[PDB]
């Protein structure tokens, strides 16, 4: 089947740094875009962020445009995400999906495939 | 909801005809117009790539034809024109001190030749070949093309060796080899390659037997462009090579005397030592060895439990009822009857030659060539790599056949197709201009 | 390397695009066969400038797909099929693809030409 | 058709410049004609490319309008003249026209190169 | 004038780049040379085409300069250096940059198509 | 009836016929020709 | 009226017994002499 296994982070100060790695197998992971989307304890899901098969291209909620940074590593078959200055309004469980983007030449996607389980990341 | 996208630089190519340059690493074939070819030339296989070739409607091979031509008479052009040796000859014949069964092969005529100078004329003696002269009615002969065209001489500082030549794609095209072992000739070649130039590939001048070309790679091939249709030619290209040996044993002593300003004839002088018979020998095993091979081919084709006969050619001009080939500088015309004359039911041996100096190449009928004769006793070792056969019931028989030279050039392009790069195309993406 | 992916599937191939356009262009037969293979890339390169896409290698256009031409799926096209294969199942539509390009483009120039003519 | 526009007005005839662009380009005296008609193209797509216009057949520019060169109404020029009639009124500017839309594209690319070099 | 510039700075020569790109367009062996000269001509286009700076004369780009190649500053390069010294300090570089302005493009062109992509 | 100059005396006058003039014009001898070699692959052809 | 341009401050190294120039010019003129020669009397007859 296909897998997608979140490391993280636990509790951080107010105003520092952390760093997500998402590991995945199950499919090629050259293959698919992928996304962040973050849940509040007590809320319903947002989109965070998303990034292409490649890596090339990064999309952001204007909100975290000068906090998160998402990055792939297409060898390692890994997807990380780095926030900076975390706010008090950004605790929350982080999940990997797979989906929500293809490059062109695939059909249209604009949804999210597979999930993973969530880092939780409090402050 | 797709869009047309237009890619430029596709990987895709249609079949043309176009013109390939000329590379190369005095000589006839040498060229100062071939580019040098390339130290390390790259070969790309095309992986999962199936292209349909067809070795009989290759335009490379008319193109090397016309090249070949176009160079042997530009090397011809500035050379001496021996339009005075079309007189009246008086010929004895040689009659050397000893007694050879080769009387009247060689003659020895007298004629008077121009000189320098308008007002006076030189007689000369000068040995010709009999296959040279024909008899007007000592006795009154000419030489053979007097009827027909007039001579140009070659340049004797200017060799005939063959040498590789390597036909490289212009910008825009590319050359696909095919490299699929045991391919006949035609259809689907699964092991296509992109080069950019062709191996070196010798322009040389044979019929019935292909000499100094490529083997190969696992078994005999026969190819033919209609297998059952009688007028095609059938082209045998060996794996293993035949190693022939041909001389001219005669010490020939080559003379030379001014016909004009600027002007020299070079002709056969003498003969030093006994006189004797060009030949050529052939491993008689090793023949034996690859006749059984042609013939368990050509079985393939014609019939298990059918009879495969070799017969000498039934007719025509010596170009090719012999074998014809050059080395040395000098014009063999080998019997080859002694080859091909057996039947094929379910130590060495020696070809006859006679050499000849008025030579009619590429077919043609009113351009004649004499070819100087050259000084000493000549030998040459060279590979069989292939047959030219045609065919004639129980019983099948093949006959060496040949003297179409761009049979040749197909024994060595069969692999090569030249294709148009088609660098643009169209295709549904999910891709909107603004 | 040159050609190299012309057995491999039309997306894995378009990765490849410059490879092929630097190698298209890289007595008086010689002179024909060089005339022609530059009025050939010129045509090429004019072809693409009507269109719009003088200075790219992968060009997106206004042009819809019929479905008409071929209704394959796209996965069917960019990673089942070759170029050599697309090229010969679409090669009776390219006229009229390159004709809706040529009218959309001048559409667009048109359009463009009246957007800047707005103080 | 080619050369069809060439009685009709300049606004019509505007609508069909990429059948001239196509007809434009479609022993030794033809190779020097043909090396010839090649280098006269390449001369024009280099000075359109020189004034920023490479790919465009309707090309906008920042050079204006002088009106010592004609002082037409826009009326005059696009719905009441030819192509032949204008280029007879202004072939004694083309020079000093060319030399200005040649000045403004090195200070519109000296001005892109500094835009760009703010962080 | 035509190479007039040669001896003055990087920057000052900077500004007369199209007296030289005017210039360099302008029996058998002359056709050759015509025809050659063609042929260079359009493979320096198609090279900054496949850079994606087909229509211009000063054109920017995404790939850094790495130090490797010259350590020296801007004023160094700029104001005390001519073009014919740059050319002969990086002549042994010059196949690394031109091989990684070709993959940036490529990395462009691929970027532009996914965006565009986007409903 | 065109002219590059129709007063000059020294310049052609081409006259374009809106109808044509047929013309029969033969040879009516019953020439016999004949040939002979004048050098290796040259041959002279003359009125026999 | 030709144009030329001085080019300040540019030193360039020349070597006239590499010029290619130079063989141009002797191809050039030695082409020139034979093709003036070739359509003109051959006295081959003189040689007497
Ligand atoms: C097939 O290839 C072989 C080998 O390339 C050809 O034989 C070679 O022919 C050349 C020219 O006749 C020989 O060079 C000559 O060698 C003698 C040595 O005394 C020298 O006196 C001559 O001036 C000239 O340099 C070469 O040695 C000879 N090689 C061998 C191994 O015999 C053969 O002719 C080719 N076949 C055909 C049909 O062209
Ligand atoms: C060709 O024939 C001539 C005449 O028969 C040969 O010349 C003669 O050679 C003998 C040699 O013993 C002399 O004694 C005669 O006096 C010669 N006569 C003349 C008229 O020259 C000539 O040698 C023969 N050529 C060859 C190559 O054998
Ligand atoms: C050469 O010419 C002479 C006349 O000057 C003649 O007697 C002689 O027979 C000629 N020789 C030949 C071989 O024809
Ligand atoms: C002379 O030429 C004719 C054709 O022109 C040919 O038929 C004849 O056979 C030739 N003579 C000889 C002896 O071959
Ligand atoms: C094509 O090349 C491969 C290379 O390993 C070879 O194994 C295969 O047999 C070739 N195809 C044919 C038809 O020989
Ligand atoms: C003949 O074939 C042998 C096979 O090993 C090769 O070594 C030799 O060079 C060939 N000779 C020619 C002239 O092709
Ligand atoms: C040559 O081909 C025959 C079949 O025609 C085969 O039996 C023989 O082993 C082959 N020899 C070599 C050296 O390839
Ligand atoms: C060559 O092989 C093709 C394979 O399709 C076959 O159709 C053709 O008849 C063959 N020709 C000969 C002469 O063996
Ligand atoms: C091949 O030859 C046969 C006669 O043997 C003929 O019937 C057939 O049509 C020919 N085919 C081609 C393609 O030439
Ligand atoms: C041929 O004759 C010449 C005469 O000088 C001699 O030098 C040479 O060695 C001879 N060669 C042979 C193979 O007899
Ligand atoms: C050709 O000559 C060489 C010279 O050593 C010899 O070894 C070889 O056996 C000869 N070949 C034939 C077929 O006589
Ligand atoms: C060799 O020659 C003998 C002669 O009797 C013949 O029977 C045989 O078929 C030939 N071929 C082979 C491969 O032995
Ligand atoms: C001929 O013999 C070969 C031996 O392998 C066999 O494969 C082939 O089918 C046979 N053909 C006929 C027509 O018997
Ligand atoms: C080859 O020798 C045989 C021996 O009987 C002969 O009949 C045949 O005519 C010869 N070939 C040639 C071309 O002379
Ligand atoms: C050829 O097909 C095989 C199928 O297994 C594939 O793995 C390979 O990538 C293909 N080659 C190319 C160049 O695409
Ligand atoms: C698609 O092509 C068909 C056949 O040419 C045509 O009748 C139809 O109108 C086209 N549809 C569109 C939307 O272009
Ligand atoms: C020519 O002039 C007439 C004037 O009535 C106009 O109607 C027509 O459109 C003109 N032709 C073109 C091709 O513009
Ligand atoms: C218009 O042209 C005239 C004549 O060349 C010139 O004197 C005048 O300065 C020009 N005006 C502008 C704004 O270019
Ligand atoms: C040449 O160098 C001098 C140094 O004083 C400088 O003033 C001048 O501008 C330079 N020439 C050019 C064309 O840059
Ligand atoms: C700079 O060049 C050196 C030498 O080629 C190379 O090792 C290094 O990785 C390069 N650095 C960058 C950032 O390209
Ligand atoms: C031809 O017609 C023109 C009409 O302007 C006239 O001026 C000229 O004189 C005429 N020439 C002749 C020879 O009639
Ligand atoms: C035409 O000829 C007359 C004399 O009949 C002469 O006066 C006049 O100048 C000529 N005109 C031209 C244009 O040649
Ligand atoms: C001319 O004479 C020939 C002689 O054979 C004859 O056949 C032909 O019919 C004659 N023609 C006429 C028109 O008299």
């Amino acid at each position: 089947e296909v897998q997608l296994v979140e490391t993280g982070g636990g509790l951080v100060q107010p105003g520092g740094s952390l760093k997500l790695s998402c590991r995945a197998s199950g499919y090629t992971f050259s293959s698919f875009a992928m996304s962040w989307v973050r849940q509040a304890p007590g809320k319903g899901l947002e989109w965070v962020s998303l990034i292409n098969d490649r890596g090339g291209l990064t999309f952001y909620v204007d909100s975290v445009k000068g906090r998160f940074t998402i990055s792939r590593d297409n060898s390692k078959n890994t997807l990380s995400l780095q926030m900076h200055s975390l706010r008090d309004g950004d605790t929350a469980v982080y999940y990997c999906a797979t989906g929500g983007m293809s490059s062109a030449l695939q059909s249209s996607k604009y949804y999210f495939d597979f999930w993973g389980q969530g880092a939780l990341v409090t402050v | 909801n797709l869009w047309v996208t237009v890619y430029y630089g596709v990987p895709v190519w249609k079949d043309a005809e176009t013109t390939l340059f000329c590379a190369s690493d005095h000589n006839v074939w040498a060229t100062h117009a071939c580019v040098p070819t390339d130290p390390n030339p790259q070969e790309i296989h095309l992986e999962n790539v199936t292209e349909e070739f067809n070795m009989w409607k290759n335009n490379m091979v008319e193109q090397m034809h016309e090249d070949i031509i176009s160079l042997w008479d530009q090397s011809l052009k500035p050379c001496v024109k021996l339009t005075p040796l079309c007189v009246t000859l008086q010929c004895t014949n040689y009659a050397p001190k000893l007694r050879s069964m080769m009387r009247g092969e060689i003659k020895n005529c007298s004629f008077n030749m121009t000189t320098e100078l308008r007002d006076k004329k030189q007689k000369v003696y000068s040995l010709f070949y009999r296959l040279d002269v024909v008899q007007i009615n000592n006795k009154e002969y000419r030489l053979i093309n007097c009827n027909t065209s007039a001579i140009t001489q070659a340049c004797p500082k200017v060799s005939f060796e063959p040498i590789p030549i390597h036909y490289c794609a212009p910008a825009g095209f590319a050359i696909l080899k095919c490299k699929d072992k045991k391919f006949n000739g035609t259809g689907p070649c699964q092991n296509v390659s992109t080069v950019q130039c062709t191996h070196g590939i010798k322009p040389v001048v044979s019929t019935q037997l292909l000499l100094n070309g490529s083997l190969a790679e696992e078994e005999v091939i026969i190819r033919s462009e209609n297998i059952t249709n009688n007028a095609k030619n059938i082209l045998v290209q060996l794996n293993t090579s035949v190693q022939i040996n041909c001389t001219r044993p005669s010490n020939n002593t080559v003379k030379s005397i001014r016909i004009g300003p600027g002007q020299a004839f070079y002709y056969f002088g003498d003969v030093l030592g006994h006189v004797r018979m060009a030949h050529c020998n052939i491993s008689k095993a090793t023949w034996n060895e690859t006749l059984g091979k042609v013939v368990k081919q050509l079985r393939k084709h014609f019939g298990n439990n059918t009879i495969i006969r070799f017969a000498q050619s039934s007719g025509g001009d010596l170009e090719v009822t012999t074998h014809s080939f050059n080395c040395g500088g000098e014009f063999f015309y080998c019997n080859t009857s002694g080859l091909f004359n057996s039947t094929w039911i379910s130590d060495s041996l020696i070809l006859p030659c006679w050499i000849k100096q008025i030579i009619n190449m590429w077919q043609r009928i009113g351009q004649a060539m004499y070819a100087p004769p050259i000084q000493g006793v000549i030998r040459c070792v060279s590979n069989i790599t292939g047959l030219i056969l045609t065919r004639d019931s129980t019983t099948e028989t093949f006959r060496p056949g040949g003297g179409d030279m761009r049979d040749n050039w197909r024994s060595e392009l069969y692999k090569y197709k030249v294709v148009k790069i088609e660098p643009l195309g169209v295709a549904p993406t999910r891709c909107k201009r603004r | 390397g040159f050609l190299g992916a012309a057995g491999s599937t039309m997306g894995a191939a378009s990765m490849t695009l410059t490879v092929q356009a630097r190698n298209l262009l890289s007595g008086i037969k010689q002179l024909q066969a060089r005339v022609l293979a530059v009025e050939h890339y010129l045509r090429d390169q004019q072809l693409l400038g009507i269109w719009g896409c003088s200075g790219k290698l992968i060009c997106c256009t206004n042009v819809p797909w019929n479905s008409s031409w071929s209704n394959r799926n796209l996965s069917e096209i960019w990673d089942n099929m070759t170029w050599l294969q697309w090229d010969k199942e679409i090669s009776n539509y390219t006229q009229i693809i390159y004709g809706l390009l040529e009218e959309s483009q001048n559409q667009q120039e048109k359009n463009e030409q009246d957007l800047l003519a707005l103080d």
